[PDB]
RNA sequence: UCCCCCGUGCCCAUAGCGGCGUGGAACCACCCGUUCCCAUUCCGAACACGGAAGUGAAACGCGCCAGCGCCGAUGGUACUGGGCGGGCGACCGCCUGGGAGAGUAGGUCGGUGCGGGGGA
RNA sequence: CGAUCAACGGAUAAAAGUUACCCCGGGGAUAACAGGCUGAUCUCCCCCGAGCGUCCACAGCGGCGGGGAGGUUUGGCACCUCGAUGUCGGCUCGUCGCAUCCUGGGGCUGAAGAAGGUCCCAAGGGUUGGGCUGUUCGCCCAUUAAAGCGGCACGCGAGCUG
RNA sequence: CGCCUCCUAAAAGGUAACGGAGGCGCCCAAAGGUCCCCUCAGGCGGGACGGAAAUCCGCCGGAGAGCGCAAGGGUAGAAGG
RNA sequence: CUGACUGGGGCCUGUAGAGCACUGAUAGGGCUAGGGGGCCCACCAGCCUACCAAACCCUGUCAAACUCCGAAGGGUCCCAGGUGGAGCCUGGGAGUGAGGGCGCGAGCGAUAACGUCCGCGUCCGAGCGCGGGAACAACCGAGACCGCCAGCUAAGGCCCCCAAGUCUGGGCUAAGUGGUAAAGGAUGUGGCGCCGCGAAGACAGCCAGGAGGUUGGCUUAGAAGCAGCCAUCCUUUAAAGAGUGCGUAAUAGCUCACUGGUCGAGUGGCGCCGCGCCGAAAAUGAUCGGGGCUUAAGCCCAGCGCCGAAGCUGCGGGUCUGGG
């Protein structure tokens, strides 16, 4: 599942989740989209569960585009140690996601299929979601 | 023209520069009124503490 | 077709006031004029969803003029997915650079075999006389196998319309489909821990 | 993308301007040799001299010297004494040296 | 459990010490810096560590000459 | 005071790259030589001297063209000094003042100072 | 000129350990018990519906993921108490919660019957005696309608034990 | 545990944590002063032994190379050779 | 008169935001060195790849230690306002060098802690004096010199406890929601919007029709619409998918989809907004502070009036300071 092949730094300070998404707000490849309604660190495992469920719905067919990527390392202190003695170990990777972002798109599939896969995928993600379909507003960006 | 400035909300709990602004205007007590020349430096402190003050144009 | 849309002028009205009352702020311009305008959003939206940036919109202005324009840019509110501003571009008799719809005529071989047509470009950029705007441009994809691809160079262009993007630019492709059969070789696929780029006497 | 000639010219000229003196700049063509004394504060030439303008003769070196002398004379006439020698892209040698030496005989201070 | 980190050096208090329009005397330091972020201009010296300073009494002025860099001048009084 | 050229500056790419054209009377260059001054980790390529048969091929100057490069609005938005609200929170909104970046329209194949030399 | 005076503003030219034989002065400025905040961990309940269940997603189950509740675990923190808040287990005596072990009522069942499973309602009462071990827990013997799980300063030492 | 560089550091300076990353405890008789000269990496094409890469020729190439050592700033109109 | 603070003007800055030109990360595609693999061969060269994939390009992104950009602000100097328990200079005397809550910006922690560690601000500390918040150092209001059986307000309030409206107008809620919670679930309710389908008579009901090829195949061991997919072809039709589910061991076995008669006016589906519903289990007796509240005594919008402090006013007094 998704993680950087290499990085300049092993650990990142946590930062903030303020604002609407910087970019990535319009459908850009496929026909239907899953857009984030609230901010979160989406984990690599959560992403992979969304993906796997979608290919599972399609059985064979369709194309899934994953548009968010987990490059933020997530740190945790070993169980039961006290505060201090330096930063915790990287235990996983997250993709920071703000409201408005198209996290996933699908193409090559019926409408009822794109809706359903995106719904099931939604249930794997720890935030609220909206399914969208490509508009002229998308195409003009 | 002149500015009649009235202190109507307490500066307790507001930043020290806003407390200083009242002092530049000569406002020490709530409800106190001061008539001040309407120049830009006076007007700047009056605007600084606008949320503490009532202004009225006179003469 | 070609669509009409009533437009109106704005001076110092606050954009937020406009939007609260259903009006979508915008601007119309070209090399000769530049005017602050607004349109009814629900009216704008109805046109735009068919018009897009692809087809001519004529602006019925309250001064009586009727200007032919292309929507040049539409600003979307990123939290809510709603237009918040439109740029109306006033066509004049010069040729104009613009986007013209592609139509992908045909059912690819690659698709019959289970593939998926990735419509990489759904439209194409083009210099052309306003008096010459094609409804679209057919492109035959029927010869496409997984995983063959078409480019703008392979586009057969209508009279008086000249490509405005590099012919080397890919426009469609036919790629392998999602397949459940691949999941296990994926789910058991052992991935190397990330390398950290060396600092200092390391490099 | 500059040339050795453009770099060299800069490299010597910059070092001269830094001292703030009036700049005696020398141009040396295949046939002629010219000289202007310039105030870089004002971006203005104050005094000139050329083989071209003096309709001078033959041996380039001797000619150089003469323009040197000519330069100085019009120069002291204007109150100019001190100045700094701008050999430009040219080695201090040959025609240029000769130009310098003449301006020196003429009483120009450098 | 421990850290291999933990260190840092003293801050060096770098930057401009006199801004445009400010009156200075000869010797006044005008800029403290690493390398040449500002170059010495008219009536301005540069010490070995790139420190810009006034050569004469006068007033400071800054100048941005595009690709030529930024300059500190002192214009006499 | 206008036009061309030669120097030398300033603005610091709206001045650049590329394509095309153009100039040798003057000037500049290439050029002709390497005795002489000077010179090549070898080379008269460079630097340097002495020249004046040729050529504007190279270079340079001056024009033109927007493929690239560079510049770039207006509108709207992000964000925000100050003042207010809301949410258990992650966070979200309102008032007043300020206001980007991206992008769109569009602009650009430089402008100008001083001094020389030539021409009207 | 002689400093890993490097514990790097460098106590002496010259210096390690141990104390359950211990002592004084202090500190709830600071640990161990308990409480408190938190709830990562713990226990319980949900969302999703891949898949299993001959057939059939949902009788019984629930991949990968997602949301919570509780405050019985192990911790984090260091907030009252170090001019003392006695600390495990047992005995005695209760009392409460209900996420119910039994008994009563019920729906579904892959419920023929009998017997089960699973969920729902229900806290009135009940919830045994023994071997081992200081044990709590647990295993075991013999029974039972059942041999519930938790809270009360891990309830209860001015009530006992030790 | 002293010293240096970056980040944290909220666009002046400063700013903590057993916060995130690295370095120093040397060196150079030139690796110093000055005068003069020179300009890189890299890409493509060409060339015996000769190769991804030795040296040579050509065109492109503003700095991505170099600058003794960490990092940063700086820098070819040189601080590089 | 130099101060805090303020006005104008210059200069400095690299954060918010953003961007991708650098350093790195990055999904997909294109192009294309390099391998893996398959044809064809060892005479050394070919060829093909739905394989992994460098550089480059396009679309689309990511960054404290990236920046082609880049605010609001901040700092500093100059002129000016500013006479204040301001400022500057010399000297005497200290105390403090355990802080703490809160708001905003970060780090650490787990986008935990009445957690921890910095920054800017505030308040408590020392304002455990006063009003509101049921009670409550730091939340809101407000800086208590003394006296008054006078007045106006602040936050918060005005049904009774309890001072002041059972005040006025518009709307929602039926859950005692209000008066503690999430994913998610739902013909709750009100209100907007968008699609189908209908008097060429729809939806409901009273009534029919659902058909041949055809038990089709890559198909195994049953696979006849109804166990994987890379099949959706047609005829007769008024209609009818080589089929929406119930069904079989495989059939057969029923309906929907879809067409005909009766009525005679709506009907079905999506989405959005407001307020509610479930999800909702903890330990001595309960409870929104209580009583009690339902066109409210709840929520939203718009008002007028009052009450309400040690704030402000009136009257009288004290002390210090300045001025007569
Ligand atoms: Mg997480
Ligand atoms: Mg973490
Ligand atoms: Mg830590
Ligand atoms: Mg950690
Ligand atoms: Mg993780
Ligand atoms: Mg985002
Ligand atoms: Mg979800
Ligand atoms: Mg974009
Ligand atoms: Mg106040
Ligand atoms: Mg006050
Ligand atoms: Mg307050
Ligand atoms: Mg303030
Ligand atoms: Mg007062
Ligand atoms: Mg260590
Ligand atoms: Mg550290
Ligand atoms: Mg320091
Ligand atoms: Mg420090
Ligand atoms: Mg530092
Ligand atoms: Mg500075
Ligand atoms: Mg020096
Ligand atoms: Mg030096
Ligand atoms: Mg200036
Ligand atoms: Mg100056
Ligand atoms: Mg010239
Ligand atoms: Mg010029
Ligand atoms: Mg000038
Ligand atoms: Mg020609
Ligand atoms: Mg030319
Ligand atoms: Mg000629
Ligand atoms: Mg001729
Ligand atoms: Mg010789
Ligand atoms: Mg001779
Ligand atoms: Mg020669
Ligand atoms: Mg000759
Ligand atoms: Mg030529
Ligand atoms: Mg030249
Ligand atoms: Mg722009
Ligand atoms: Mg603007
Ligand atoms: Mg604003
Ligand atoms: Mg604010
Ligand atoms: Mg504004
Ligand atoms: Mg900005
Ligand atoms: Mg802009
Ligand atoms: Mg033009
Ligand atoms: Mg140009
Ligand atoms: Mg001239
Ligand atoms: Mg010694
Ligand atoms: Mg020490
Ligand atoms: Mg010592
Ligand atoms: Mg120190
Ligand atoms: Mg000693
Ligand atoms: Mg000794
Ligand atoms: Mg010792
Ligand atoms: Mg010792
Ligand atoms: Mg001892
Ligand atoms: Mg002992
Ligand atoms: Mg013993
Ligand atoms: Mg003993
Ligand atoms: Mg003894
Ligand atoms: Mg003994
Ligand atoms: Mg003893
Ligand atoms: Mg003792
Ligand atoms: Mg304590
Ligand atoms: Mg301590
Ligand atoms: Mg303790
Ligand atoms: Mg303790
Ligand atoms: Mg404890
Ligand atoms: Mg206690
Ligand atoms: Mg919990
Ligand atoms: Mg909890
Ligand atoms: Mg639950
Ligand atoms: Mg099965
Ligand atoms: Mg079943
Ligand atoms: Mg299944
Ligand atoms: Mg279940
Ligand atoms: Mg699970
Ligand atoms: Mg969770
Ligand atoms: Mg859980
Ligand atoms: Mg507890
Ligand atoms: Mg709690
Ligand atoms: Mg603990
Ligand atoms: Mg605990
Ligand atoms: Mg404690
Ligand atoms: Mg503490
Ligand atoms: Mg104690
Ligand atoms: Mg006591
Ligand atoms: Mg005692
Ligand atoms: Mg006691
Ligand atoms: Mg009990
Ligand atoms: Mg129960
Ligand atoms: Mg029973
Ligand atoms: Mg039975
Ligand atoms: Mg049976
Ligand atoms: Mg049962
Ligand atoms: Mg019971
Ligand atoms: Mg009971
Ligand atoms: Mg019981
Ligand atoms: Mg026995
Ligand atoms: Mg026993
Ligand atoms: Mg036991
Ligand atoms: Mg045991
Ligand atoms: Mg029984
Ligand atoms: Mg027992
Ligand atoms: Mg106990
Ligand atoms: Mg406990
Ligand atoms: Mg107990
Ligand atoms: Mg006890
Ligand atoms: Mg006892
Ligand atoms: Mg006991
Ligand atoms: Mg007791
Ligand atoms: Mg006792
Ligand atoms: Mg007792
Ligand atoms: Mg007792
Ligand atoms: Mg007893
Ligand atoms: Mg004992
Ligand atoms: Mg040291
Ligand atoms: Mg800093
Ligand atoms: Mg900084
Ligand atoms: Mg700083
Ligand atoms: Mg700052
Ligand atoms: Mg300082
Ligand atoms: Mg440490
Ligand atoms: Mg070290
Ligand atoms: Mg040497
Ligand atoms: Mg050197
Ligand atoms: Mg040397
Ligand atoms: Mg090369
Ligand atoms: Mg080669
Ligand atoms: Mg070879
Ligand atoms: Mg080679
Ligand atoms: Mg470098
Ligand atoms: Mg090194
Ligand atoms: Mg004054
Ligand atoms: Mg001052
Ligand atoms: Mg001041
Ligand atoms: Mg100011
Ligand atoms: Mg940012
Ligand atoms: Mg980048
Ligand atoms: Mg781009
Ligand atoms: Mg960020
Ligand atoms: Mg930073
Ligand atoms: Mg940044
Ligand atoms: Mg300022
Ligand atoms: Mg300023
Ligand atoms: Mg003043
Ligand atoms: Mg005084
Ligand atoms: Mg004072
Ligand atoms: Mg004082
Ligand atoms: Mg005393
Ligand atoms: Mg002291
Ligand atoms: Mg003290
Ligand atoms: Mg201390
Ligand atoms: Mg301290
Ligand atoms: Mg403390
Ligand atoms: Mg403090
Ligand atoms: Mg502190
Ligand atoms: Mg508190
Ligand atoms: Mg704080
Ligand atoms: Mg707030
Ligand atoms: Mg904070
Ligand atoms: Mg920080
Ligand atoms: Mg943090
Ligand atoms: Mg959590
Ligand atoms: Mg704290
Ligand atoms: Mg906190
Ligand atoms: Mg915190
Ligand atoms: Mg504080
Ligand atoms: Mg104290
Ligand atoms: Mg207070
Ligand atoms: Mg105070
Ligand atoms: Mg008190
Ligand atoms: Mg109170
Ligand atoms: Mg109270
Ligand atoms: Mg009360
Ligand atoms: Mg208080
Ligand atoms: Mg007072
Ligand atoms: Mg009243
Ligand atoms: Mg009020
Ligand atoms: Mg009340
Ligand atoms: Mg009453
Ligand atoms: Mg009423
Ligand atoms: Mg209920
Ligand atoms: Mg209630
Ligand atoms: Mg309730
Ligand atoms: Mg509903
Ligand atoms: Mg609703
Ligand atoms: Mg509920
Ligand atoms: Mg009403
Ligand atoms: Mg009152
Ligand atoms: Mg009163
Ligand atoms: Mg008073
Ligand atoms: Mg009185
Ligand atoms: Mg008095
Ligand atoms: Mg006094």
């Amino acid at each position: 599942m998704l993680m950087p092949r290499r990085m300049k730094y092993r650990k990142q300070q946590r930062g903030r989740l303020k604002g609407a998404t910087k970019g990535g707000d319009y459908v850009a490849f496929g026909d239907y989209g899953l857009v984030a309604l609230e901010p979160a660190w989406i984990t690599a495992q959560q992403i992979e569960a969304a993906r796997v469920a979608m290919v599972r719905h399609f059985r064979r067919g369709g194309k899934i585009f994953i548009r968010i990527f987990p490059d933020k390392p997530y740190t945790k202190k070993p169980l039961e140690v006290r505060m201090g003695k330096g930063k915790g170990n990287v235990e996983g990777y997250v993709a920071v996601v703000k409201p408005g972002r198209v996290m996933f798109e699908v193409a090559g599939v019926t409408e009822e299929q794109a809706m359903e896969a995106l719904r099931i995928a939604g249930h794997k993600l720890p935030i609220k979601t909206k399914i969208v379909r490509r508009d002229a507003y998308d195409e003009a960006q | 023209p002149r500015l009649k400035v009235k202190l109507v909300k307490s500066p307790i709990g507001y930043p020290k520069d806003q407390k200083a602004a009242l002092k530049a205007l000569g406002l020490r007590r709530l409800q106190q009124e001061r008539v001040l020349e309407d120049t830009p430096a006076i007007r700047g402190n009056v605007e600084k503490v606008a949320h503490l003050v009532r202004v009225e144009v006179v003469e | 077709m070609e669509y009409r849309l009533k437009a109106y002028y704005r001076e110092g009205e606050k954009p937020s006031a406009l939007r609260r009352a259903g009006k979508l702020p915008g601007v119309m311009y070209n090399r000769h004029l530049n005017r602050k305008v607004y349109v009814d959003l629900v009216e704008f939206d109805k046109v735009f969803r068919q018009a897009s940036i692809h087809h001519v919109i004529v602006l019925e202005l309250p001064d009586g003029q009727s200007l032919p324009t292309l929507v040049r840019q539409v600003n979307l509110d990123k939290r809510r997915r709603r237009p918040e501003h439109v740029d109306f571009f006033v066509l004049s008799d010069e040729p104009v650079e613009m986007y013209v719809p592609l139509r992908f005529v045909g059912t690819p071989a690659g698709v019959r075999a289970g593939g998926v047509l990735q419509e990489i470009h759904r439209d194409i950029l083009v210099k052309v006389s306003p008096r010459n705007i094609p409804e679209f441009i057919e492109v035959d994809v029927s010869g496409l196998e997984i995983g063959d691809s078409l480019h703008a160079s392979d586009l057969k262009l209508p009279p008086g319309v000249e490509l405005a993007v590099s012919p080397e630019e890919t426009i469609a492709a036919v790629v392998p489909p999602e397949d459940v059969e691949k999941l296990a070789e994926e789910a058991a696929a052992e991935v190397a821990e990330p390398e950290v780029i060396k600092k200092g006497k390391e490099e | 993308r500059l040339t050795a000639y453009e770099r060299r010219k800069f490299r010597v000229r910059n070092r001269i301007k830094r001292t703030g003196r009036l700049r005696l700049s020398v141009f040396r063509s295949l046939k002629h040799i010219y000289a202007q004394i310039i105030d870089d504060e004002k971006g203005v030439t104050l005094v000139s001299a050329s083989s071209l303008a003096l309709k001078l003769k033959g041996n380039k070196t001797e000619v150089a010297r003469q323009v040197g002398r000519a330069l100085a004379e019009k120069a002291l006439a204007l109150g100019i004494k001190q100045v700094a020698f701008d050999r430009g892209p040219y080695k201090y040698h040959g025609r240029v040296k000769a130009l310098a030496e003449g301006a020196r005989e003429g009483g120009l201070e450098f | 459990g421990s850290t291999r980190n933990g260190r840092d050096s003293q801050a060096k208090r770098l930057g401009v010490k006199r801004y445009e329009g400010q009156v200075v005397r000869a010797g006044n330091i005008l800029v403290r810096q690493r390398g040449t972020r500002f170059k010495p201009g008219k009536n301005v010296g540069m010490g070995r560590d790139f420190t810009l300073f006034a050569l004469v009494d006068g007033v400071v002025e800054f100048q941005d000459r595009g690709r030529l860099g930024r300059y500190v001048h002192v214009r006499p009084l």
